[PDB]
């Protein structure tokens, strides 16, 4: 048998899950067929409305302490939770039902791990991190707007291979690939200590790949595996295309300033 | 219950009432409510979005160069478009013009998420609606290699393979774990495909899994990563550099060679898997061409896509049509103008928001966004709704309206609106199309009308990849690599006050940006997403938008177990987090 | 003229001389002469080495750490190999341990390229010597795929798939030029595949290589590139760390899904396209299993290789087994040492150096590298060969022998040894190929049998991959990280003086390394490769080298065209910048 | 029709041809089917003996003035140059044959470019670059043993796209993928600059990915593309997989000390 799994979404926009289906190693198809059981998903799954709810009450109940909670988005507090209704009730409800039953929680992206841009200023619907709300079990948190693909998988083949949770810094991220800044494995840092930086957008600094520090770059204050790891089977990653980090793996990164003022 | 007339539909909410709560195989979070007659037809349908976060509010104060990173995540799934209609409606509040290869590698991003996102509905989220997938494993790997390789001279097709992903299934389903197909409709008579075509299209779901991964690497090379690439007001971040020093730094030869792979590959998946697979689907499910008509007989919108001469949205620059039909008058195709407030406005008597006056609409320059959660009597609480009150409020989605008339956007939309505006290639395609499955032109008009454009959409735009790469590599040859304009970069070059549209045709229809700029900050910033036209609540005339629509006089062979209602819904694509915003 | 005796040949050099320069689709230089007679039987064969560079006085003076890196440039198709060798010297002669990770993974570098370079052999060296491409020209699209169906379960086998290939073949001829083809020896009678299999045969090719490209994704891991991946004197520099921080600067769970899922294709690739294709040429080229015996039914050589408990080289640790056989007497596997130095010993009284006694032969540890350019009394010049002189110094590869007998190394030779040490797989392997052949077992000592021993190898190592992959990942579930051992990397931890030997099996055969270091730096290196083992030139009793023997006997159709000559040499798959170093 | 090729070997260990063949993008199936016609080249062709001899001699007069000629490998000075023979004849005399007919030449890797191993002390058989030999045409230096595969295939592509040679530097090499050392643009550079470096194989700054500079590292003084396009369709770099770069793009490599004593 596999390990049980229920993925449950709040107020997000899919980036997680589509993130997730990228992974090229192993294959989002392979994770699925052969290293977990995706049991609720409503992405994905075939059964809708009274059916997609049988799916979900009998696999908590079933596997009642046995399974794992992945959570994408977040809940949010405002008009009594309407903001976010599944099945015509607070999807904080769901939240918190599935969460009661779950061995440990999977919190994907920054949504789930800190708010992301629905929290950022003046957070209308008062959306609220996964933490703040579910205090008594073991959450992993994989920030990051998406994480990315090979992370994710990476993360599940881990603890499916090893039968345990990573190990995790103060804030609850796997060190593995959260421990270091994008600016501690950055691939310009040579341009940054010669004080060599792109002024202004296709400059000829720009043509030869300098800094992107005075465009805004927030990598100097994110960790993550960006710069190491990169994007899409290793194709890229936002500084290697020409654009300054924005701080996606932060807590608050939507208002830390203008993400073309300097750090 | 009640009864009233609109749009030639009867709608009347006797009888009894089916919920479909959740939704899924959409992006977000959407409620169906119907009633139906005692022949098991629909006479109502209610279109509930039920999901809001607030971008337009948040966007508020914010540097205009940044409003692009931001409103991009209003979609993962559509992640980019609303990025460039960020930068559009910006550069044309401010009057900004972008460099040709800027504008080339856009309408590359553009048409990159089309071809991925258009293959991922397919497959991943319309096609269990279709495909029985239990019903695979009664299949003949012989008769399977013999189906598929009458449709297609794609390489995948040997018996051993069609046996190989039947024993992978059969072994998945053994030990009860069914995953994603728990509790699913199978066997539901509407299911009409034999079982080799079930185990055909099961093993195209599971290729198309894997290779929509590859699709993006086009994003990550311009844009630094997929989902949700970066952009700039004033171009691209993705500076060129082929023939100098540090092109290690930038993008070079190497860069464009692995883009140039990837198109390749994508047009032959595109061609040789999804294209068969949705001729097949509609040669098996023929009636399905006169079911879920809904406005596509009425009222269709398009605003048009992928400008061909940068910085120019008019008529001769844009490749992909735009025009509006209303009234069924399909020898009129009616120009649209974005700026006009008699033309798009969107109301919220029927919808959780509060407006002055909830009996008028607002253009979106004169958009209000401010939420009110109040659905009057649901039969349960405020904090439990048993039944959405369509007489009242019931959807967090705003109602648009062109010229006051509910329209569908969208792949039918558009090829309906290319079609009668004489595109030569459209007709062409469609005639051959509808020729080939015995169809008249109506059967378009139609659920399965839906998902063929939108598979035909998915060839054009892998075709509209090379045509826009080789005209980057035409500049490249001769010496015009700029990426950026930063004349206007700085905010002390802005006017103090000036405002914008961005507009463009994302995966499911026509989506806009209205921006409004006062001293440097975002004053204003109102969105009317494809979906919210699409999945709009009722107005204050009770029109009913497209979804409703397209289910209304809908026959129900089970009414516990909605099949139909969700292969209608899954044939636009729905996109709640868009729709809300 | 001369004639005379030795292992049973009658070797003849009156009549008809051929000669062969340059022999193509082999790495490096060779030459090879032959004399026919009146019945286009060869009775005399002759093979040369023609390129030398020296590796084995570069080395002298360098640091022993070094090593690795120079001797790797011996062969970029062998790429890794001599670098696992000489750490393998290096910690013999030092007195290194290196940690069981390190062990692993360098049989995982090892594994990895007997399935690249066997793969790439198969196909684009020796293939057309047994597929006539231009004969798939004239094959019928639906009977190739009717053909690959019921040979295989490879998905890529549709009537489709087998037209495109046809169509790319027609249009890249159409224009008259050929290429690679051009010139080649198609429609000679010994080609015997009908023309759907050259068709599935010249697909498969084309699949070949572009899939070749993705085996040495493992080597880019653990080694940095390929070709010449890093290594290092104590383990490997790929320092692993799964679930600490800084982990993305190491080896860590993402890189290691990475191998794991090349593993898998791989795997797939090989059991899939190229057995099924190795068994085909077998069926329809019979009588090529008793056509190049030459000394794989009396003399075959294997050190062994792959050893299981790290640092311990003896027969309880290797997986590869090492062995050697004498006098066609199969039923006494010997026990190899190579320190003896009665056992390995070159001999140069046939080849282009100087020794102080060329009628005896030297042990490693006592070779000599004096390079002496002397061809003696040639047709033509010194400058200008028209027929080598085999009676006097004809090679630049020295003549290596074992106790004094003539060998034969490589996949054949490893499979005999094995077989007849009774290793339990490789007798179930080659007992279910022969019978699938309907041929006796004394079938697979011959050039079709070299090729069918090539493929199952790739499919033993293949299989090995795995079993090394899931021991590394035990180690690490147990907190085993240890990639290097460094208590003697300082020169001043070494003895003053020690020697030592690596050895290990190349995908030509039986490699070894011996190395002595003197005051921190190398005294001595001196290399014994397969291919100087099998192209060796005679020794002063006049016995002949496999090539040599292999080739004697042979019937040509087309004396002016090699094409048997080619078919038996390209078995042995040879390598002569290896074999002269 | 396709432009013709001839791609000759002179001493070499066929690293340049193997690298050739692991292009990603576009497959080396696709440069031989598609881009040129690779007209000889004794790896891959089915000719072999007078039939090849045939195959170039017919080459080189048909196009002779229109081929490119790639050069693998180097020629011999000693022993009359018989250190390396071809149809019986110093290979050096095939070279300056196909030289004579070439409109341009690409020497590809550190052998044809500079000497590479064989030319290493003390250079036994007086290997020879070709520069050194031929000196009516126009080179292109492609260095690296062996250069990478996506920039091979990328430089083929640029001259058939652009119908030009690429912009060189004063060496010869074409600046877009020599023009900047491997340390101007490593992702260990944050190390480098704060001093935090491997002091021995797998220490605990080795499994942090800390900068090799005192493990012997030669990026601060080579020029290649290593540590931005990497290896292998992105796969890694030698830096990235724990060793130093060993200076294999730069002339005289082998003899700038021990790969493991510090620039
Ligand atoms: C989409 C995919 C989402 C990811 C799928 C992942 C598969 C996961 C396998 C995880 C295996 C580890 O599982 C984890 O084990 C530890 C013990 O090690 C448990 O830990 C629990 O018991 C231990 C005692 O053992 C206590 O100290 C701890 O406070 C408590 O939470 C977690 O409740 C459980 O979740
Ligand atoms: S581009 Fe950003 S992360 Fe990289 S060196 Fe510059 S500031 Fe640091
Ligand atoms: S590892 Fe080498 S190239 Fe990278 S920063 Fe250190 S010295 Fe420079
Ligand atoms: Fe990733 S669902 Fe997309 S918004 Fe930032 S993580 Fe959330
Ligand atoms: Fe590349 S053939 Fe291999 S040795 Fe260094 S380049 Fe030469
Ligand atoms: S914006 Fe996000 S994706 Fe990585 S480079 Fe910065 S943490
Ligand atoms: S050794 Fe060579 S492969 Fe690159 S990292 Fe250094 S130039
Ligand atoms: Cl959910
Ligand atoms: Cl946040
Ligand atoms: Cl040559
Ligand atoms: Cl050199
Ligand atoms: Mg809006
Ligand atoms: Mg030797």
């Amino acid at each position: 048998p596999r390990i049980p799994v229920v993925w449950i979404h709040g107020l997000e926009c899919t980036c997680c899950t589509e993130s997730f289906i990228r992974s090229a190693h192993p294959l989002a198809k392979d994770v699925i067929l052969s290293l977990i059981s995706l049991d609720y998903d409503d992405t994905l799954m075939a059964a809708a409305g009274t059916q997609a709810e049988e799916v979900f009450e009998d696999i908590i109940t079933q596997y009642n302490g046995k399974y794992i909670l992945a959570v994408e988005g977040n809940p949010p507090l405002g008009e009594q939770g309407m903001f976010c209704i599944s099945s015509g009730r607070p999807f904080i409800e769901k939240l918190k039902r599935a969460a009661a039953g779950a061995s440990a929680i999977i919190a994907w992206g920054t949504c789930a791990s800190w708010g992301c841009v629905q929290a950022a200023r003046p957070n209308p619907t008062q959306a609220t991190p996964i933490d703040k709300v579910i205090t008594d079990k073991p959450i992993i948190k994989v920030p990051g707007c998406p994480p990315i693909p090979d992370v994710m998988s990476a993360i599940i083949t881990y603890m499916v291979t090893f039968d345990r949770l990573p190990d995790v810094d103060r804030m609850g991220r796997p060190l593995m690939f959260y421990g270091q800044r994008i600016h501690d494995k950055c691939y310009r840092r040579a341009h940054f200590d010669a004080g060599e930086f792109v002024q202004s957008w296709d400059d000829d600094a720009a043509r030869k790949g300098y800094c992107l520090y005075k465009m805004g770059c927030k990598g100097p204050t994110t960790y993550n595996a960006c710069s190491s790891t990169r994007w899409n089977d290793g194709v890229s990653f936002p500084i290697q295309s020409g654009h300054g980090c924005l701080g996606c793996a932060e807590n608050g990164f939507w208002d830390r300033g203008s993400f073309y003022s300097r750090v | 219950s009640t009864q009233y007339e609109t749009q030639g539909y009867t709608i009347n909410n006797a009888g009894r009432r089916l919920v479909v709560d959740p939704i899924t195989r959409i992006q977000g979070h959407m409620r169906c409510e119907v009633n139906i007659n005692d022949q098991n037809v629909i006479t109502n349908a209610v279109s509930c979005g039920t999901m809001f976060r607030g971008l337009e509010i948040i966007l508020q104060g914010r540097d205009p160069r940044d409003a692009w990173a931001f409103v991009e995540r209003i979609c993962g799934v559509c992640t980019g478009v609303h990025a460039l209609a960020s930068v559009y409606a910006i550069e044309d509040a401010i009057g900004i013009k972008v460099p040709d290869n800027a504008n080339i590698i856009r309408n590359i991003m553009l048409a990159t998420l089309w071809c991925h996102d258009h293959l991922v509905h397919f497959y991943q989220l319309a096609g269990m609606d279709w495909i029985d997938v239990l019903d695979a494993l009664k299949a003949d790997p012989r008769k399977t290699s013999e189906l598929a390789q009458s449709l297609s001279s794609w390489p995948k097709s040997s018996p051993g393979y069609f046996f190989d992903v039947q024993n992978r299934l059969k072994k998945f389903v053994e030990g009860g774990q069914l995953g994603i197909f728990r509790n699913g409709y199978w066997g539901h008579p509407q299911y009409k495909l034999p079982p080799e075509a079930n185990l055909m299209g099961f093993a195209h779901y599971l290729e198309a899994l894997d290779f929509q991964r590859e699709i993006v690497k086009i994003h990550a090379v311009f844009g630094g990563k997929n989902p949700h690439p970066n952009w700039i007001v004033g171009g691209m971040p993705c500076a060129i550099n082929i023939d100098e020093s540090g092109a290690v730094g930038a993008v070079n030869m190497e860069r464009l060679n692995l883009v140039q792979s990837i198109i390749t590959r994508t047009a032959d998946f595109i061609n040789n898997v999804m294209i068969p697979d949705a001729l097949a689907i509609g040669q098996f499910n023929k009636p399905w061409s006169e079911i879920g008509t809904g406005l596509s007989d009425k009222c269709v919108l398009s605003y048009g896509a992928f400008p061909d001469i940068a910085n120019d949205f008019g008529e001769k620059s844009l490749l992909m049509p735009g025009g509006a039909v209303i009234n069924g008058d399909f020898n009129n195709v009616l120009p649209v103008d974005l700026v006009d407030p008699q033309q798009v406005q969107e109301f919220v008597d029927h919808a959780w928001y509060r407006y002055p006056n909830d009996q008028v609409g607002r253009h979106p320059f004169d958009g209000i966004t401010d939420p009110w959660y109040n659905p009057g009597d649901v039969k349960g609480s405020d904090t439990n709704i048993q039944q959405l009150n369509e007489q009242e409020r019931y959807s967090w989605i705003k109602a648009p309206r062109w010229r006051g008339n509910a329209m569908e956007v969208g792949p039918l939309a558009r090829t309906l609106i290319a079609y009668h505006k004489g595109d030569a290639a459209t007709v062409e395609s469609v005639d051959r199309m509808m020729s080939a499955l015995n169809l008249p032109l109506s059967g378009i008009q139609s659920t399965l009308g839906r998902i063929l454009c939108r598979a035909h959409e998915a060839q054009w735009a892998a075709g509209k990849l090379q045509y826009f790469f080789d005209k980057l590599m035409t500049n490249l040859k001769n010496g015009n690599l700029a990426t950026a304009s930063t004349e206007k970069w700085e905010p002390a070059t802005w006017p103090t006050e000036c405002r914008g549209v961005g507009f463009t045709e994302a995966p499911r229809g026509a989506l806009g940006h209205w921006a409004a700029i006062r001293d440097g900050k975002i004053d204003l910033y109102q969105c009317v997403v494809p979906t919210t036209w699409n999945a709009s609540p009722r107005d204050p005339k009770g029109q009913i938008g497209a979804y409703e629509a397209a289910l209304m006089n809908t026959k129900m062979a089970i009414p516990e177990q909605p099949l139909e209602i969700l292969r209608t819904l899954h044939s636009f694509d729905p996109c709640l987090a868009c729709s809300t915003h």
